[PDB]
RNA sequence: UUACCGAUACCAAGCCAUAAAAAGAAGAAAAAAUUUUUUUUUAGAAUCUUUUUAUGAGUAGAAAAUCGUGGGGUUUGUGUUGAAGCGAAAUACGUGAGUUUUCGUGGAACAUCUCCCUAGUGCAGAUCUUGGUGGAAGUAGCAACUAUUCAAAU
RNA sequence: AUUUCACUCAUAUUAAAUAAAAUAACUCCAAGUGGGCCAUUUUUGGUAAGCAGAACUGGCGAUGAGGGAUGCUCCUAACGC
RNA sequence: CCUAUUAGCUGGUUAUUUUCGAAAGAUCUCUCAGGAUCGCUGGAGUUGAUUAAUAUAAUUUUACCAGGUAGAGAUAAUGAU
RNA sequence: AUUUUAAAAUUAUUUGAAUUUUUCUUCUUAUAAUUUAAGUUGUUUCUAUACAGUACUUUCUUAACCCACUCGUCUUGAAACACGGACCAAGGAGUCUAGCAAAUGUGCAAGUGUAUAUGAUUCUUUAAACAUUUUACGCAUAAUUAAUGUAAUAUGUCCAUUGUAGAUUUGUGCCCCACUUUGCAUACAAUACCGGUAAGCAA
RNA sequence: UAAAGCUAAAUAUAUGUAGGAGACCGAUAGCAAACAAGUACCGUGAGGGAAAGAUGAAAUAGUACUCAGGAAUGAGCAAU
């Protein structure tokens, strides 16, 4: 019995029924794998900053609670 | 046609009947909705047997009250205590499955309680 | 006819009766909402929306989590829709006020011995209604194991879904497609 | 229950919910699992990918019954014992503690947890982990072991 | 097999109505066993039927 | 070029249902007789009550509210002054499955819709099966083996 | 490049217009479906076909109402009483 | 008797009303009358709106992009002629 | 029965003024009613002075103008010159079990279920209910690698990892918005830490 | 500490029999069979295998008597 091959009939419309998805958009994107050697450094970046803020907030709360 | 009477608006009459009941005695007259494929009511042809739909359904400010401008309402035995209230709303009616000594007895009680009785005449 | 999205009927989307048929509960319900209806506060409405939420959405909140929440401001009052749950991980508690709707033994004595109180909801309508002091608190929702067959198909890549598996060993889904070995990886 | 059934709500329907121009026939795709590798077999690499193939070394007769052992981390063994001998210990800079896991029915011990800082503890279990005893020794405590 | 279910596992493919028994008898036969070891017991001019282990 | 007729489309109004919306957990009115009697009501059920707007098509397909059937606990009745059923019917109710009634026949049981539990539970069909009855029809047909007739008895 | 501070960039019509734009977004469970066809326009093979095969869109199927005498697809127009 | 064997195939598959409401593509298939799969649909539930905004739009405009179809050619290439 | 009220207009007074220059000219100060306000109210008859009728409401049968192709089915396409159906009454088909998952409701909750089974002046109904001396098991609390096995910050502190938003919250300008305070849940990330495999070192 | 042997209980019963029960079926149902059932009947045989319950309180109330017809049966003023 002869087959119809092929068709894209419909297809649009069937797409736009449910209307052209759109990306979610997130904020920040993930950088697993994307050129090291520079976020190598951007870690260190942050743990030094992070531990620079956080050691003076332990300072603060100590001077501030006796 | 819609017939009108007094404050009761009735919207239709003639209690539809099932498609192909005429000219076929299996088939009896309460109605049901044909399934089909090509079955003629569900395509809803020119004029043949109209099928029952919600837009016929009267006005609930109206609706189940009889033309006695009164609910009814059946008794058995002795249940009048709650009529004695509402005896311009609710009338009342005895159940078929009632003897002559308890149906006189009740409508003894009905009439000197001022409340109407469709079946007065009953088995007597 | 019309052209109208959906025949221009408003569809929501969410709970518009409990379906829980529990007495006490409906009549707390027929209470809250009627706050909500007549005062203006988002508490209340936000508290009788949650009063109507599943079993699964008013997740058990633990001791721990509850003192570790209060610890910035201690003279609230925390309110939680679901249970709270005794943590045997936790050492010690210190004067903590709260408001649920089931408890635990073991959770009750020990806030007792505490010397906080246990508020149900009918004290804190009475103490309360305007929400002042109060601070709206939840468990983790999605933190339930059968949100760990959810999200991405188990076998996409890069996903992370518990497989539906009889149990846990070598020959239970761990050959093909999962080792570069065999065939391919995720 | 058997009016509450989806079925009793499609009396009639003539196709009863299982479709008209499919039909419904007895075991259309075929029995069991009998797709795999080739025509069902999207659904298995996509639901459950690692289900073809044998990977690692036989055990023969495993015997369950050796390499039993229950896991306890370290944060609950407060927890274990009551909350009133809880209270009297952490009362007294003087008494310790000894929790012989074995009677309550746990085997190791695990490092996952945050004890409480300055107070010895003594402990007596089967096994311990590396972390675990680091855990123990740094706040004056023991690990004693058992058999 | 239909998507996201677990793989099927019944071992079924026998015949099985051959076999299958279910027990109503439980409580009956519970109390037969009670019946049997008090005449047991009462016959025996009221030594203890149980011996030491 | 005007005038016209012409839709389950359009407009105005009424009613139904769905969805949304605004809002809600305790007091005397009128009429008729003649100040006093009579006459009708005097309402508060949240999967509810009042009101507003919009919309209203559907096979395969899904969900909700529903209406019935054989039983079962639970409440409360009917039954020799005749129940169950059945035939005809109803100024009868619903929108509709159906319910409820009157008359006749009948001669011993019947329902629960107060809430619920359960199921061998709802039919037009499957060259469905069992049992019965049609038209076709007082028609085809009652044809081989040569052939019977009269009088009487019974 | 990051963090914290400065300062402040129409926001009273809203960094163009217009929007019965939140009837959205997401997650879960599941049935049917998986042979299509006609129409204006474009176009492949064949001389052509109510043929075989594709393309953007609309219909039919899944749908009746008025008209084309009549018609599964044409025109008007989609249906509570 | 095994056995009510198996059958991707034919026929059938019983009460109402309301609400929503399709596909006949695409990948693989000892697959082409089937099946799994997403795509289309319903039900459920959650976060955000209820503040004529912001996300959002089969929309247009302002700016800025990319193409080589019709058309036009033979003196601009190639091939003709 | 606490918007059939307010005003809105009209009449008849009064108030000051005005202007298009006055009998529907306008703007209110104060008064009493009208309704064009604030969804149709009144008048006269008849039914009719009767208890079933020729009237009145309704069922049925006949006719009349208009319309209407045998249903069910597979099918792109059914009324078909596609197939089953002479007729009637009764019976007649998504059920049951094991296992899993999801949704919902309920109890309990870091525990849960009391299994086989045990005791009882329970022993028509009772083949059900009741009850279970200080680790029995399943499922869960911790994962991971073929595997010997190994096993979640780390003792500065009963703080409980860090961001961007984000519900609430306490207050300043008992009901909005902008300012600081807490930051649920979650979403997108970042960090550490455990197993595994790499790589460097390696007693 | 094999190549010899014995033994009650705890356990199973779609057989036969004898008791007792039921949210089971109610005469096309329920076992094939509520009754003269593994009977009538079919096949030379292995074998196959049905249909058929209800007067009435009491038939110790089962249709007496008259007329008409051969009798069936019918009618009565006759009769349960």
């Amino acid at each position: 019995a002869k087959s119809k091959n092929h068709t894209n009939h419909n297809q649009n419309r069937k797409a736009h029924k449910n209307g052209i998805k759109k990306p979610k958009k997130h904020k920040f994107m993930s950088r697993k794998g994307l050129d090291p050697n520079f976020f190598r450094n951007q870690k260190y970046c942050l743990k030094g900053i992070q531990k620079k803020k956080k050691e003076l907030k332990l300072k603060a709360k100590q001077e501030k609670n006796n | 046609a819609v017939k009108k009477v007094g404050k009761i608006i009735k919207k239709r009459t003639k209690k539809f009947t099932r498609f192909q009941s005429n000219r076929f005695m299996r088939v009896k007259p309460a109605w049901r909705k044909p399934r089909g494929i090509d079955c003629r009511v569900r395509r809803r042809y020119k004029g043949t047997n109209l099928m029952p739909s919600i837009g016929y359904g009267s006005n609930k400010k109206t609706k189940f009250l009889l033309p006695n401008n009164k609910y009814k309402y059946v008794v058995k035995n002795k249940e009048m205590e709650p009529l004695i209230m509402n005896h311009t709303k609710y009338c009342v009616q005895i159940a078929h499955n009632v003897s002559s000594k308890k149906r006189k007895q009740i409508i003894e009680r009905a009439k000197q309680m001022n409340v109407s009785v469709i079946n007065a005449k009953a088995r007597l | 006819g019309i052209a109208l999205k959906n025949v221009g009927r408003i569809k929501k989307h969410g709970r518009k009766h409990l379906v829980s048929k529990n007495p006490y509960l409906r009549l707390l319900v027929k209470l809250y909402n009627f706050l909500a209806r007549r005062t203006n506060a988002n508490f209340n409405k936000i508290i009788a929306k949650r009063l109507i939420m599943p079993k699964r959405y008013r997740p058990p909140l633990s001791l721990s989590k509850l003192q570790y929440h209060m610890a910035n401001h201690p003279n609230d009052i925390a309110v939680v829709v679901g249970s709270i749950t005794d943590d045997k991980r936790l050492f010690s508690l210190k004067q903590l006020k709260v408001c649920a709707l089931r408890f635990t033994e073991t959770a009750r004595k020990r806030i007792e011995d505490a010397g906080g109180e246990c508020l149900t909801f009918d004290q804190l309508a009475l103490k309360y209604p305007t929400g002042k002091k109060c601070v709206l608190l939840r468990g983790p929702t999605k933190a339930r194991t059968a949100e760990k067959h959810f999200g991405k198909a188990p076998g996409k890549p890069k996903s992370k879904a518990r497989p539906y598996v009889r149990s846990k060993g070598r020959k239970f889904e761990k050959a093909r497609g999962r080792r570069k070995s065999r065939a391919y990886k995720k | 229950a058997t009016r509450f059934k989806k079925n009793r709500k499609k009396r009639g329907h003539v196709s009863a919910g299982h479709g008209r121009v499919g039909k419904h026939r007895k075991h259309p795709g075929g029995r069991g699992k009998a797709g795999g590798l080739h025509h069902m077999r999207i659904n298995f690499d996509k639901y459950h990918p690692g289900y073809f193939g044998k990977v690692g070394m036989r055990h023969l007769n495993l015997l369950k019954n050796r390499t039993y052992c229950p896991t306890i981390n370290v944060d609950k063994l407060w927890g274990l014992l009551p909350e009133e001998k809880k209270k009297e210990f952490s009362e007294n800079k003087d008494i310790a503690p000894v929790i012989d896991v074995t009677r309550k029915g746990y085997f190791k011990v695990l490092g996952n947890g945050k004890l409480k800082h300055n107070q010895p503890i003594v402990v007596k279990a089967r096994y311990f982990s590396s972390v675990a005893e680091k855990k123990i020794k740094a706040v004056g405590g023991q690990c004693i072991l058992v058999a | 097999v239909a998507h996201n279910n677990v793989l099927p596992n019944v071992h079924l493919h026998k015949w099985w109505q051959r076999h299958v028994r279910v027990n109503f008898s439980k409580n009956i036969k519970k109390k037969k066993r009670r019946l049997l070891r008090e005449k047991r017991r009462k016959a025996n001019g009221g030594t203890p039927i149980e011996k030491l282990h």
